[PDB]
Parts: C-alpha cells; structure tokens; sequence
RNA sequence: AGUCGC
C-alpha cells in the first residue's frame, strides 16, 4: 500500500494508494514525492 | 588474443598478446607496446578481440604475437626500444661513477628473468665490495649480443675529438661477448634507431629470448630508479646571474641591429638581394638576425647547465623532449610565425592595437624575449597563442587528409 | 646467534599526544617495518556496520555512514579483550567482536543544530566512547572538545541510525589508522651520502643536524653503515601513544611466531622431501 | 489573447528579476545559477551567439 | 564541416580582448567555436534616428 | 568489408611495468564474460569436467 | 583616485559602474573602431614615458589578463605555459565536476556527479572572485611529488595515495534520473503504472520485478542493481480482437517496463510523482552512486595535464618526508619537459608558500611581482629548500632516496569521464535486423566494429583465416541455397 | 514447422519460454537447450545511431506518421 | 560541504578545529596564527582546513530540510 | 567493478598455504620460499636478517606483482650448511632482538616518567 | 543532430 507520499510542501502524507489523481488534499501541490521503505539497508563505513 | 587500437595506421598498431588476469577495470599493457600503438595512458581505451578457434589461435600465435612484431620491414629497425622513464634510468645507471653494495646487487639479480645464479665477481674488492653499474647490466644483454659505436650523443666530441688518441672520453659504447665493456647507454644504443642492441639481440639469437631480454632489462632497471630517484623542479630551470645577463645582453645586442637594418631601409640605402624583392630581402635579413640571435642564445643556455640537473638528464639521454624546449625554458622562448611568416598586420598596418603604426621591430611583430620561467607580456602572450593554434589546426586537416 | 645486533632505545620526550624517541644498534630495514607496523598492523576500534533508520537532513545516506566511519574510538581498554568479527562463532555481530552505538537527533528549534560524536552513544560500558570530554575532566580545557561534526540541521530534519565498530588494522581501511603522523629520520647529517646534494649550501641542517654545530655542512665517512634512528609517533588519540608502539612490537612478533610456526608446520605436517 | 512567448530566465520578465538572496532561497532556485537561457519541455536550452 | 582547411579558424589579430584566445575547442570544430572574453559586451542595438 | 564483431571488449588502458612485453593484464568482469570454446578429449575430459 | 574613493563608498551608496561610465572616463569600444586608438598597456607605462615610445594614447586597459574568456581564467599563470596547453586545460577544466549549483538537491537532472570534499584552490587567478569560484569549486588541494618511484605511473598516468582516496579523497555521489509517461496514447491500448505478475502479461524477462512497489515503482532507500526492473509499466494492447478467450494467460498485457541499463548498480535516492505537461501521471525516479577513484579514472592539474590513475598504494608505501606527509599523486617527471607546463611548477612552490604562510595565493598572469625568485625567497625563510624540493625517503625499504623530488600543493580535477562507464565487452549479443549483424551502442549492448583499416591490417598480416573469422563467421555467417543452372539465389 | 506459439523444446513440452535479452538467446528453465533465433524485440535494434548523427536521422528510413488516428497512413 | 573529519593525506583529525577556527578569524584575522593556535603545524593539516569551503550554511536555506 | 574486497589482502585463502618450498635447478644447494599475503613489512625484515649471516651466500625477496599479494625469496648457502636452517634461524633471532627491544621499551617508559599509562 | 572522447 503505497499510501504514503509525502507532499510538495505541507509534506502531510497523501493516502493515494488507488487510481485516484495525486492532489495533495489541503495542500494544492501535485508534486508528490515517495517516502522511504520500511526496509533496513546496510552502508559499510568504508 | 589480439589486441589493438584506432586509428590502425599500421601492421605493428594490431598485435597478439597473452592475457593475465589482474584486479581494477582496465587494459594493462607493458609499458615498451606503448609506442607502436601510438598510445599513451592520458585516458586512451583500446579493443581486444579474442579468436575462438585452435586455427586462428594458431595463425595468430605463429604470425601476429608481438615478440614477432618487432623489427618493422615498415624500415627494417626495431618498431619497439626502451622508452621513458626507464630510458632515462638507464642513463644514468651506466654512467662509470654507479657503484653498488652485495645487499643492492642481490636484490637486482633477484629482479633478473635468465639469471645463471652466479653472482659476478665486483669490479672492486678493496677496500669493499663494489659493482659497477655497466658490470650488472651485461647479465642483462643475451648470449653474446655485440654492438659497437652507437655512442652519438651530445657527449664527448662532433667527432675529431676522440681520434686525438682515444681518451675513451667515456662516451662510446662496447660491448664484446655479450658483456658491457664501457660506456653509457642510451637513445642511440636502445632506442629504435636501425643500428641498435635491440637490434642485434632480435638479428642475432632468435625473436623469443630478445622477449624476455626487453622484459628482463625494464624490469631490473626499474628497481635501481627506485632507490636512485628522479624529479623535476625549478632547480632545474634556473641557471645564474652571468648567464642571463649574458643572455639580456645578446638580446640586447640583437635588438639594437635590428634597428640598424630598420634605419638602412628607412633611409633607402639598402638595395635587394639578387631574385628577391626588396621587403622579401628586408624580410630575410631580420629573420636572419632574430634567429641567429636566438640559437647563441639557446647555445649559451646548455653550456651553463651543470651535469647534475634532471632537465638536462632527460633531453640528453633520450627520454622526452628536446635541446630546444630547455632554451624556451631557460633562455628565451623566441620567434612567433604564422604560415612561416613575421605575425601579419591584422589591423591596418599594425599587429595590435598597442603598438604604433608600421613598427617592424621584433616585438611589436612577433619575437618574444622573455623565458617560460619569466612569463610571457600580454602582447608576447597573445602572439604566442596565435603560434600555438597554427599546431592546434595543422593537427586536425592533416589527420583527416592523411586518412583519405 | 653470535651476530645478532641487540637495539638499544632511548625516549626523548613524550606527552599524551605524541611519543618522539631515538633507536640506536639495529638495522634500517627493522627500523623501517617496525615504521609500516605503526601504520598498518596495529588493530584498532572503528565504525563498520550502520545501519540508518531516518534520514531527512541535508545530506545522503552514505556520506553520513562514511563520516561517521573515521570517527576516532577510545581503544585505550585493551581491544585484546574484543575479537576479529571472522574468528568469534557467533552468527553475524555480538557484544563480544562489536560495539553498538546510537545516534537520535532531531532539530525542532528554530536555531540551526550541529550534530556531533557526543551525541553518539556507547551502548557498550564506558570503555569504549567517542574523545569527547569522557575522560577529560581536564584542567587544561579547550572550551570545546566537541570531538568531530559529523553534520549540520535545520527545523523539522531527523536522524536516527545504529552503528556496530569492529577491531580491524589499518592494512584494510584507513579509517583504522592508529596515527596521526609517524616522522622518521636517519644520518641527519647525510654523512653516509644516501642522498647527494647539488649545492650543498641550500639545504637547511635539520633539528638533529646540530652534531655538525659548524657550517661546515655534511662530512663525509666512507666506511659507515645506517645507525641511530630518529622517531615521532604522533597519535589521533584514538589510542595513546606509549601503547601503540608497545602493541605494534607485539603484532610483530605474533606474527613472526606465526610464520616461523606455519614454516615449521612445513617440515611437521607432511615432511618436507628437500633432500 | 494570441499566443504563449518563451521567458528567458532571470530576464525583466521572469519571475525571478526583482527576488533578493532569501526569497530565491525560498523559491528553490539557486542564487547563484546565472539565468539567461529558455526552461522547454522541462530541459534547459539555451540560444548560441 | 568536415573536410575544409581554412583561415577562419586561426585566432586573429583583432581578437585582442574581445574573444578568448585560448578557448576554442580540441576537435574537428576548433577555432570554429570561439568563446567570448571576460570584459567582451555585445551592443544590443538602437535607432539612428 | 567492416562489420561489428562478436567477442570484443574495450576498456581504458594502464601501464604495468610488471608485465611481460607481450602479456595484457585484464579485469575480471571481461574475462567471466567473454568465452573461448574447448572441445572435449578423452584427457582433458576430467578437467573440464570439472570447470 | 577620488573616483576610486566613491566605489569604496557603493558599499552604502548609491555609486556604480554606471556613474563611472557618466564621468566619461570610460569608454565602450568595437572592434573595427579598436582599429583607430592608441592603446597603453598598462597605467605604469604610459606614466614613465618621455621619449621611451610614443605619447599620443588615447585609450588604456583596465586590466590585460582581461583578454581571457571563463575558462581560461582559471588556470594560474597561464603565461607560464605553453599555449596550446592553455587550450587543452579550457576543454578539461569545463569537463571536471564538483558542485554545479546549491539547490541540486533538489534538481531532477539527466545525469549528474558532485563532489564530497571540494576545496577552493590554494593558488588563484584574481579573476577566479568573479566566477563565483570560491562558492562552488571543481576540485581538490593534492600534496604532488614528480617522481618515478615506480615506474607505474610513467606515460601520463599517476600513483595515488590509497589511504588518500579511503579517507575520503576525490569522493563522489553520481545521480541519474529515469523517467517515465504514463500516456492514454492508443485508440483503446491503455497504459497503467502497476507491478506486472507472469500471470497475466506477455514479456516477463529474467530479471526481477520484485523490487517493484504495488504502485508499480520502486521506493527510496532500497538497493538497485544491473538487472532491476525500476518501474512497473504495462500495457494493455490486443484487447480481445483474436477471437475466442484468448485468455490460456498473459493475454490481456504486454509489458514495456522501464529498468537498469546504464547505473549498473546504485541505491534508490528519490522516487517522484506527478503530472506532466500532457496531464498524463508522470514519473521521475533519481539513483545516487558513489564513485571511488580507481586504477582507469581520469584526472588533471589546471594546466592541461590529464593522465589516468595507474595504480593505487597503502599510505605506508607511498614515499615520505621528515613528518612523513606522504603525497597524494605523484606526476611523472617525463610529462613535464617535453610539454614545457612550467606553470604547474611555480604553482607548487607558489602553493607551497601560501599554505604554509596561511595566506591564499595570487597567481594573475600580468604583474610586477617578478613572482619566480621572490616565491623562491619566501619558502626559503619558512625553513624548506629554497626552490622546492624534498628529501624522501624511499616508502618501502624506508632508504633515503639518492635525489631530491620535488613536491607541494596544487588543485587538482577528478573530470567526468570515468572508466566504470566505459568498459565493454560482448559475447553473443542482439542482432539488428537490417543486417542480422550486432548492434552498435553499449545502449543496445553491441560489438565493435571491425573497420575497412583493421581489415586492411589482417591482409598486412596475411592471416587470412582470421580475417575471415572475423568479418564473417563470428558476427554474421548465413546459408543460401542457390540454383546451379542459374546463378540466382531464388 | 508452423506450430509454435513459443513452443519448441524438443524434450518435454513447454513450460514457458524465457528471454535472456544480453545473451540472445530464449532459454528454457527446467533444462538448458536454447532455441534460438535472437530479436530482443526488433523495435529497440532500429536504434543504430549513437556516434553517428540522430536528430535529423540519417537512420530514419521508417517514418511512422501516426496512423492510429487516420484509416491508414 | 561539510569538513572533512581527518585530513586526507596524513590523517590527524581536523573536523573538531572548524568551530574554533570561525572564531579565531573574528578575532586574531593573523591566519597564519589562527591556523598555528590551532597547533596545525604541519602543511597538508593546513590546507585541509585552509581551503575548505563551508557549503552546508548556504544548503540549510533551503525551506524543506524534509524531502 | 572488479575490486577485490579490502579484507582479501591479507587474509589466507581456505585453499592456500602461507609458505611453500621449491629448490632451484640452475645452481647446487640453494631454496626458493613462497611466502603468501604477506607484503614488504615481512619480505624486506627477513632479507636483512640472512644477509647478517656470514653462511649465507646470497639472499633476495621480490614481489613478484604488486596488485597480487605474495614475495619470494631466494636464499643460497654453503653447501655444508643448509639453507633452511638459516631461515629458520634467521626468524627466532629476528623474533629475539623484537623482544630484548620490547623490554627495553617498557622498561625505558619505566624511567621516570610520568603519564606513562 | 549536436555535444564530446583519443
Ligand atoms: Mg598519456
Ligand atoms: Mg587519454
Ligand atoms: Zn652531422
Ligand atoms: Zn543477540
């Protein structure tokens, strides 16, 4: 469930995890940018 | 496989090679195939190609595999001598001044491919053991290898020198029975000029052991340039005080008679030179003085050199540059010339718009006193961009002329 | 053996920062492995596993790992007690071949916040933390100790990560570099003519040149051989100087013993056939 | 109205001529860049002498 | 383009200060693609009137 | 006259004085992926066998 | 002078360049009018003259360096230098990265590469203020030696310090942006964003479409690699025109998705959606990849000497001096003579003098100053050998080198062209069919070609076989049949 | 040979047919066989400029002139 | 950017002198003795810190620190 | 990419040995020592060390290519003394003066001095 | 196409 997606600025979340057109709510942005995984990923200090 | 590069102007440009594999991302090439490819390693890629049948392996093996290519019939000499930095470091290596310890000799021979095992006695025993440097390099030269003369560097005599009695001067090079007697090696003895030991070791025992021989010989010279060193620095390019105010004063010499044949034509008791016309021989006759001043000049420059600075150490063994490029640096850089000619008047009748209108003097047209240690003057700066491109250009309609 | 050459040692001056001292009796080529020790074989503590949970703040993700991984770690508790993470049984990490630290910072005032190894925590007891004030009551105090920057923030940004340092020597990584300069010198007064001046008179006479007081620069003696070896340890402080050079001595010779064990396992285990 | 005209940046027709260092900040733009060259189909493209 | 050698490639006299001398590119199009100078300002036009 | 090839590689060169005149050291990635086809014998069965 | 002193006072007034011009004590000049003036060089010039040239001037330079265009400011005392290598620096300079504009955090664009650590030069042009140079530089500060040492890095390629590059030296972050449409398009195809199953769509290559999010992208923060599929892309085409069910499976789908290759690996930085200028959901989706410095990529001071890097050793073989500050390149000396870049040396020594004086060096081409003595002269009171050089110590045998090298600061360039990107090779790939021969580009994972002159060479060579293996059976080879009675093929 | 909608491993009858795009050849999973005629789909092999010169295609012998508006192009 | 931590050629620690840098150069404007205060002596230490350029105040301007 | 993994340079592969010893054919009594991941620290120590030794006749490591960890040494003795005894023998008194130094170390520290721990 | 690499 991609519901995520911080905004283009009010960077409240979006909740779009349909078909639906990606208008921030509140917000009139429609520049949606994709939050992080839940997944862990490692970086070797090296 | 075979590997190879473009533009593939000729035979010795695509040649077989065994692979080996090594860690990192690129081609690794022994450093002696550089020049018959042509390459550098200022960032140029190169294509392998790998056969994929024991007939092509075969054919390629037993034609293509560099050992083979190394005496071109492109001009019967070697395509391939010893070159950069390990020319230099041979140089220097063969002087007769190199002496060294039981601990430096032992890690040399370790270095060698063919090595007997049998260190050599050292030329001197007493009061401590000493090897010369010529004395380790003959266990380097094959079999019985022998060359002669081959010592026509800048050192010694222009030859009647010698002859007024053979005071071994200490610069020509013998070798007899595959052993180095005397002498020090060089452009002349390794490069790939048609009289060559290269030479010899491939005429003379057979392609594979002359192999090894120009893998052998980089290899322990390398070790020695280790310890040994070599550098770069202003040191190098300065000389003394009587030097460059002999230098300002042939200039100033130069300059003066300029003005002479300025003021001869000027005065019109000048008269032309029989075929020519009259600014063609006012013309000659300038170019005449502002050369012969720059060559005195240039002549003075190698004489003030000392024997222990690197500049001079490259350009006289054979690396990299010329006797030329050391008096630009040293003395003076010299003419500036477009098509041949004195720089034209771009503007009406003048080259910038600094100078005042017909002023043939060597500078306002052209002639640059100052040194590349010095700095170029703005005007001196801007006429020798205008010298550079015509190499900028020639560069690019000859590649593409040549090509067709 | 009847012609083993003892090494005599001798410490000029020493501080907490840098331990500079002279070796006298020994061979150049000692005098220089025991220098590549110093810099490569000394084992040390260093980040290597993060692991990061948030990141908004104005930089990515590895730069903030990379940072973060030449931190300098307080090894002065014997990382002896800390095994290599290969070596110790335990599936991946554990308290006995790692360190866990923790990093929690968020900038929720309106005033610009640096974000420092202080504020890197040692999970792990306190014999292994950042050099920052944790030992340093000190009465010659800086006003500042911050130790390192590992970042800058602004309102609203987040950092939260986990990270794991493993005792690793400088041979693989840098970042386990136990100095922070090591000065080495020899013949100051070029007596044995290792190097050849051109215009001799240009050179400046070093701080140990002094034995020839006199101008009269470098004399020369044909039948000498290389003595008296002349050292500056300096240490980042990630381990105190005195004790990097004793444990380097001491990788030395464990590794040496190794060798002449593994040499000897050549002619016990399957008899070597030489002769 | 006739039609749609290309702005170049930073020009007097821009949005960006009168901003000072904060509010170019604000806008996400950099004070820096240089401007003068047209923004089309998201790609900068800019005129040769 | 491609197969002419020419004079309008060469720097000229009068590009003193008015165009780089040095700044011209390394291949087939050099000195073709000049780069103006740093002082260099090019008159945008006016009426005679 | 000119055609692409198969089995072909390109990459940036290096000098290694270490190496023989005619060696050319190179990388891993090229030689995983480039092949050489063996035909099998009743000797060197056993070798590539194991391969 | 009292001019002068009003643009001192621009600092709070209302002064500028504009008043300057109204004085009238500047003026503008074209070209064909530049024709006509008597020009001075320089305000000392036309002072001392009497009888030394001429006295009818009308016009004088506001500064002769000025006659450089932007790139070639950059590079310090470009009179020193040769003159094409001034030209060929103004190509590399243009080529090196570093940090292009602040805000490229948030720019999407193609392709881009950004320095960790860059620093603004030692030694600088007075130009180089104007260019905003110090706010974003383009490369790094190296302590150089010209040295041989070992024979690596001879013909322009250059040993580094390993522990230099792992401390974090000439790192870089690499950012490229894939980008994708989701278009209505067809008269009854559609395209959607979603993650493709083998189920029910037609293409389904090997790679992995698990990476892909329900969404049909992937998201930040998860790990890319050579064969990820980025983004779900599908498109619904036959529709049901081919009678019957048509249904078996994969039926109702063919997939176009977009994937990995060209950031043969990488993490997901950015993942953005929006709404282009068509109205169509639109994708762009950033990967960031950091680059070490490697044995292949390529580097070069500001005076036009570009080399590769050959090889990379430990900081504890790297030669090394009194404190034992072991240098990051070493550039050969070969490289210097030949190609007369003087100015790369006064550079050193110049850079050696303000860095240890703590004070930022000038190094503007047209002064004075007589700069190659006097610079000598300073380094000389801070305790060096007056004119550069070092003792080193040999790194490994820890020896004291026979000579001196010669070494110090000087900026240098990691430029954009870098080996992991160029490396090739193919072993059987697609075919394009025109020719049935293999496809050109790396974008289509091609051959190379085997050109009408290496062809000539092989003749050259007389091996034939392999010129026949070559230029037939390896690329191309095919079987005809052919009638005997008639030459023709049909 | 005209029945083959993807079906031709001569063994056992086919699961699913694989396309190993880089190698160029269709593989089959629960063996190894290829069965080869490689065209990783001819739509991306039509992109033959790189070098060579592109937006003005000299590559361009196939105009496209949408047709799915009209009745045929 | 940011500074640094560990100067690149030799490896003393150099990130903690920023901070107390700044404020020397408000004070004491002798860089050569800002610098020395310091106890940079060495060169390479010194062009390490005498160089940098410190980005990250101009990044931090930007209103979303959050994307 | 094609970098080996930091680690690799020294560590011993599971399927290698960390010294291997072959003779030499071209002369009489002489030895030549494979010494695995091991670099000039060790090579260039165990060269001198031999060359103190007045039964040794030559003595030499060569790092046979600088990207492939490995050294090599070539020792040759009197044909009354073999060649690896020496070797042996050169190690344990090599490993004898690290230890009389690193007493003397501690024991110097010892002096008085202050902040020695 | 143009830019660009040698
Ligand atoms: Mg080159
Ligand atoms: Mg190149
Ligand atoms: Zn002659
Ligand atoms: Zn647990």
């Amino acid at each position: 469930q991609p519901m995520i997606y911080i905004c283009g600025e009010c960077h409240t979340e979006n909740e779009i995890k349909s078909r639906d057109p990606i208008r921030c709510r509140e917000c009139g942005y429609r520049i949606m940018y994709k939050k992080r995984t839940k997944r862990l990923v490692v970086f070797d200090a090296r | 496989v075979i590997f190879n590069r473009q533009p593939t102007l000729h035979k010795m440009s695509m040649m077989g090679h065994r692979v080996r594999i090594l860690p990192w991302s690129t081609f690794r090439l022994n450093l002696s195939v550089t020049t018959p490819y042509n390459a550098d390693f200022d960032g140029d890629e190169m294509n392998l190609h790998l056969p994929q049948s024991l007939e092509t392996r075969a054919e390629i093996q037993e034609l293509a595999m560099v050992p083979r290519m190394i005496v071109t019939p492109q001009s019967n000499r070697p395509v391939m001598g010893i070159v950069q930095d390990t020319l230099t470091a041979v140089r220097k290596f063969t002087k007769r001044d190199v002496f060294l310890e039981r601990g430096e000799v032992m890690n040399l021979l370790m270095f060698l491919s063919t090595w007997d095992g049998k260190v050599p006695q050292p030329a001197i025993l007493k009061p401590r053991p000493l090897w010369t440097g010529k004395q380790i390099f003959s266990l380097i030269i094959p079999g019985h290898i022998n060359c002669i003369r081959t010592h026509s560097t800048h050192p010694d005599d222009e030859d009647s020198g010698p002859y007024k009695h053979i005071s071994p001067g200490d610069t020509k090079v013998v070798v007899e029975n595959g052993e180095l007697i005397m002498g020090i090696l060089c452009k002349k003895s390794l490069g790939t000029s048609a009289g060559s030991l290269v030479h010899i070791s491939y005429l003379e025992m057979g392609h594979d052991i002359t192999r090894l021989f120009y893998s052998n010989i980089q290899t322990v010279i390398n070790n020695w340039l280790l310890i040994e060193g070599h550098t770069i620095g202003i040191g190098d390019s300065i000389a003394d005080s009587k030097t460059y105010q002999d230098i300002q004063n042939t200039i100033k010499k130069a300059k003066q008679d300029v003005i002479e044949v300025i003021e001869k034509a000027h005065n019109n008791e000048l008269e032309p030179t029989p075929g020519n016309t009259l600014r063609q021989t006012f013309e000659n006759q300038v170019n005449r003085i502002l050369n012969d001043a720059r060559d005195k000049t240039g002549s003075s420059a190698q004489k003030s050199l000392s024997e222990y600075n690197n500049f001079k150490s490259m350009v006289v063994s054979g690396a990299k540059g010329s006797k030329i490029n050391i008096s630009q640096v040293i003395a003076v850089v010299g003419q500036q010339n477009v098509e041949g000619k004195r720089i034209p008047f771009g503007f009406k009748h003048r080259t910038l718009p600094h100078f005042i209108k017909d002023d043939y003097g060597p500078e306002s047209r052209g002639f640059v006193e100052n040194s590349y240690l010095a700095g170029l003057t703005p005007t001196e700066f801007f006429f020798h961009a205008m010298g550079g491109r015509e190499g900028l250009i020639d560069t690019a309609v000859k590649t593409a002329e040549t090509g067709y | 053996m009847p012609y083993a050459n003892q090494p005599t040692v001798r410490i000029t001056e020493l501080t907490d920062e840098n331990v500079k001292f002279i070796i006298e009796n020994t061979d150049l080529a000692v005098a220089n492995s025991i220098r590549r020790v110093f810099i490569a074989e000394v084992p040390i503590i260093a980040i290597d596993w993060v692991q990061i949970d948030a990141n908004s703040s104005v930089l990515h993700d590895e730069f903030i790992a990379h940072r973060l991984g030449l931190i300098p770690l307080i090894s002065d508790d014997i990382v002896d007690k800390l095994q290599y993470s290969r070596d110790c049984t335990c599936e991946e990490f554990c308290p006995e071949c790692s360190v866990e630290f923790t990093l929690d910072v968020r900038c929720n005032e309106d005033q610009t916040r640096h974000v420092t190894s202080r504020d890197l925590i040692s999970n792990s007891p306190r014999v292994i933390p950042v050099t920052s004030r944790n030992r340093d009551n000190d009465p010659n105090d800086y006003v500042e100790q911050d130790d390192i920057l590992i970042v800058k923030l602004r309102k609203g940004q987040e950092l939260r990560l986990r990270a794991y340092a493993k005792k690793g020597f400088g041979k693989e990584h840098a970042k386990w570099n136990p100095t922070a300069g090591v000065a080495f010198e020899y013949d100051p007064d070029n007596a044995l003519r290792h190097t050849v001046y051109p215009k001799p008179e240009e050179w400046p006479k070093s701080e140990y040149s002094e034995l020839d007081e006199d101008e009269s620069q470098a004399p020369y003696d044909p039948n000498g051989k290389p003595e008296r070896f002349y050292y500056n340890v300096e240490s980042c402080g990630s381990l105190r100087p005195e004790t990097i050079v004793l444990s380097a001595l001491s990788g030395l010779k464990k590794k040496l013993s190794d060798l002449q064990t593994q040499l000897s396992h050549e002619i016990q285990s399957d008899v070597l056939t030489i002769n | 109205f006739i039609g749609k005209i290309p702005i170049m940046l930073r020009s007097t027709y821009c949005l960006l001529n009168g901003l000072t260092d904060r509010d170019l900040c604000e806008l996400n733009e950099c004070p820096l860049d240089p401007g003068g060259y047209f923004i089309i189909n998201g790609s900068e493209k800019v005129l040769i002498a | 383009r491609d197969g002419k050698l020419a004079k309008p490639r060469q720097l000229h006299n009068t590009l003193w200060g008015m165009v780089c001398p040095a700044e011209t590119p390394e291949g087939h199009a050099v000195g073709l693609v000049k780069n103006l100078a740093l002082m260099a300002y090019i008159s945008v036009g006016s009426q005679p009137s | 006259m000119g055609k692409r090839v198969d089995f072909s590689a390109r990459t940036v060169i290096t000098p290694d004085p270490n190496l023989s005149i005619d060696q050319v050291g190179v990388p891993r990635s090229i030689a995983a992926n480039m092949t050489f086809a063996e035909i099998v014998t009743p000797f060197n069965i056993d070798r590539l066998q194991e391969l | 002078k009292r001019h002068i002193d009003q643009l001192k006072e621009r600092e709070y007034n209302n002064y500028s360049w504009q008043d300057l011009v109204a004085s009238g004590v500047v003026e503008y000049i074209d070209t064909l009018e530049e024709e006509t003036v008597m020009l001075a060089m320089t305000p000392d010039d036309l002072q001392e003259k009497e009888v030394a040239y001429c006295s009818t001037y009308t016009h004088c330079e506001i500064h002769p360096s000025m006659i450089l265009g932007v790139c070639a400011s950059i590079i310090p005392f470009p009179d020193h230098n040769q003159s094409p290598r001034n030209t060929y620096q103004s190509a590399m300079g243009k080529q090196a990265m570093g940090v292009y504009i602040t805000n490229f955090h948030v720019r999407m664009d193609t392709l881009a590469h950004v320095l960790y650590y860059p620093q603004k030069p030692l030694v600088t042009t007075r130009s180089m203020e104007y260019l905003r140079f110090r706010e974003l530089p383009a490369g790094i500060n190296s302590i150089v030696a010209i040295a041989s040492y070992t024979g690596y890095n001879q013909e322009d390629s250059v040993i580094m310090n390993r522990s230099a590059v792992d401390r974090g030296f000439f790192r870089s972050v690499f950012y490229r942006s894939y980008k994708e449409q989701e278009s209505k398009k067809g008269f009854d195809q559609e395209e959607v964003f979603e993650k493709p199953t083998r189920e029910t769509c037609q293409g389904m290559r090997h790679a992995i479409y698990d990476k892909l999010d329900d969404d049909g992208l992937i998201a930040p923060g998860v790990r890319v690699s050579g064969d990820d599929v980025i983004i779900g892309k599908t498109v619904t085409l036959p529709e049901n025109e081919d009678e019957l069910e048509s249904t078996n499976r994969r039926y109702t789908k063919r997939d176009c998705s977009t994937f990995l290759r060209t950031s043969e690996t990488g993490i997901v930085d950015q993942v953005m959606v929006t709404l282009n200028q068509e109205g169509y959901k639109f994708c762009k989706i950033r990967v960031r990849s950091v680059r070490i410095p490697q044995i292949g990529d390529k580097f070069a001071s500001r005076h036009g000497q570009k080399g590769t890097c050959g090889i990379q050793y430990r900081q504890e073989d790297m030669p090394f001096t009194c404190e034992g500050i072991t240098p990051d390149i070493i550039i050969n000396p070969h490289a210097i003579p030949s190609r007369m870049t003087i100015g790369h040396l006064i550079e050193c020594l110049q850079g050696k003098v303000s860095a240890n004086k703590g004070e930022i060096g000038d190094a503007t081409p047209f002064n004075d100053a007589v700069n190659v003595q006097k610079i000598s002269n300073l380094l000389s009171d801070y305790g060096y050998h007056l004119r550069g050089n070092e003792v080193l110590y040999n790194g490994f045998t820890g020896r004291k080198i026979t000579s001196q090298i010669f070494i110090g600061p000087t900026y240098y360039q990691r430029l954009k062209h870098m080996v992991d990107d160029k490396i090739h090779s193919r072993a059987r790939g697609p075919i394009q069919i025109l020719n049935r021969q293999p496809m050109e580009g790396r974008s289509r994972d091609g051959g190379l070609r085997f050109g009408e002159m290496e062809r000539d060479c092989q003749i050259a060579h007389g091996a034939a076989q392999f010129l026949r293996e070559r230029l037939f059976e390896a690329s191309d080879p095919y079987q005809v049949h052919v009638c005997n009675l008639c030459g023709i093929m049909a | 040979l005209d029945a083959l909608p993807r079906v031709t491993c001569p063994n056992h009858p086919d699961a699913i047919l694989v396309e190993d795009y880089r190698a160029g050849d269709m593989i089959c999973p629960e063996c190894g066989l290829v069965v080869g005629d490689r065209v990783i789909d001819v739509g991306s092999e039509w992109r033959t400029f790189s070098n060579d010169k592109a937006t003005k295609d000299p590559s361009r012998v196939g105009d496209s002139q949408n047709p799915l508006l009209s009745d045929g192009d | 950017m940011i500074i640094p931590v560990r100067c690149f050629t030799c490896g003393k620690i150099v990130g903690n002198k920023w901070e107390a840098y700044l404020g020397l150069l408000q004070a004491e404007y002798t860089e050569g003795d800002a610098l020395d205060a310091l106890g940079l002596k060495r060169y390479c230490c010194r062009r390490m810190l005498l160089a940098h350029v410190d980005l990250i105040e101009k990044l931090l301007n930007y209103a979303p620190l959050e994307k | 990419m094609n970098a080996p993994p930091a680690f690799e340079s020294f560590l011993l592969f599971e399927g290698e040995k960390k010294i291997t010893i072959n003779k030499d054919t071209k002369v009489p009594n002489a030895c030549l020592f494979t010494i695995n991941k091991e670099d000039h620290t060790l090579g260039n120590i165990i060269k001198s060390q031999l060359l103190k030794d007045p039964q040794v006749l030559f003595a030499g490591y060569k790092v046979p290519h600088p990207l492939e960890h490995k050294i090599i040494i070539r020792v040759q003795t009197t044909p009354d003394y073999s060649p690896q005894e020496a070797f042996t023998n050169a190690i344990t008194d090599l490993i004898s003066e690290l230890s009389l130094l690193e007493e003397r170390f501690r024991v110097a520290i010892k002096d008085k001095q202050e902040g020695i721990e």
